[PDB]
DNA sequence: CGGTGCTACAAATTGATAAGCAATGCTTTTTTGGC
DNA sequence: GGCCAAAAAAGCATT
DNA sequence: GCTTATCAATTTGTAGCACC
């Protein structure tokens, strides 16, 4: 499911509400979570899962394909922990 | 932290709903998420991410409290993969 | 609009196994905006 | 909502 | 080819948010 089959997917349930409002929902939603993490804030959805972000110190790197070296500086990384209900609706095996 | 009342209150501004609709799509907007993820189908959201899910087998474990080795029983977990877009609009984030 | 009880959630701890990734040219998929 | 060409993003290699 | 994440069981303090 890509953004917009999911937009596809929530207007066609809905018929009490707008498609091109969902589209604007959606769409407006995630830039919203992506802010939210450049911003240096975690996300918090009790249930389905948190966003937060993890420190990576600095490293000589490389360039997997020449071999060559690379510093890098330290930066954070977006990482996502699924709630409960979201590991055990997509553990299928029990 | 950010959350649904948080990110119902940005629709209800920006986009001028109801405090009704922008509540239930917020919900929605997860449900449909968590939906299409128990139903062993990837997640690509442009923009953000991928949420893909792996299948692990069993591994070898243990109580972190003691040290009784117990078996990490196989399952199917939810992952998280941002894209660059993302990646290059937290690297330089500062932790709040 | 607002107080709050219920619990999911965060942090921690050890150690074997799994996952992810530094650069970047080329390919493929998804989004975009006019009609 | 569909067509389509171009832009944007992601995917591949290997990441 | 190396660094970071995954996860077990148990406790303890925190906070999302459904339900009044």
């Amino acid at each position: 499911m890509t953004k917009s089959e999911l937009i596809e997917r929530l207007a066609t349930q809905q018929s009490h509400i707008p498609a091109k409002t969902v589209e604007d929902a959606v769409k407006e939603m995630l830039e919203h979570m992506a802010s939210t993490l450049a911003q240096g804030e975690r996300i918090a959805i009790r249930g389905f899962g948190s966003f937060s972000l993890h420190y990576r110190a600095p490293r000589t790197g490389r360039n997997p394909k020449t071999g060559d070296k690379v510093e890098l500086e330290g930066k954070y990384v977006p990482h996502f922990k699924p709630g409960k209900e979201l590991r055990d609706r997509a553990n299928i095996y029990g | 932290a950010l959350t649904k009342a948080e990110m119902s209150e940005y629709l209800f501004d920006k986009l001028g709903l109801s405090k009704r609709d922008a509540k239930e799509l917020v919900e929605l907007f997860f449900e449909e998420i968590r939906r299409a993820l128990e139903n062993g189908e990837q997640v690509k959201l442009s923009g953000f991410g991928n949420f893909d899910l792996r299948d692990k087998n069993q591994r070898p474990g243990r109580n972190p409290k003691t040290g009784e080795d117990i078996p990490i029983t196989a399952r199917r977990v939810v992952t998280f993969r941002p894209g660059q877009k993302l990646k290059s609009r937290v690297e330089n984030a500062s932790p709040k």
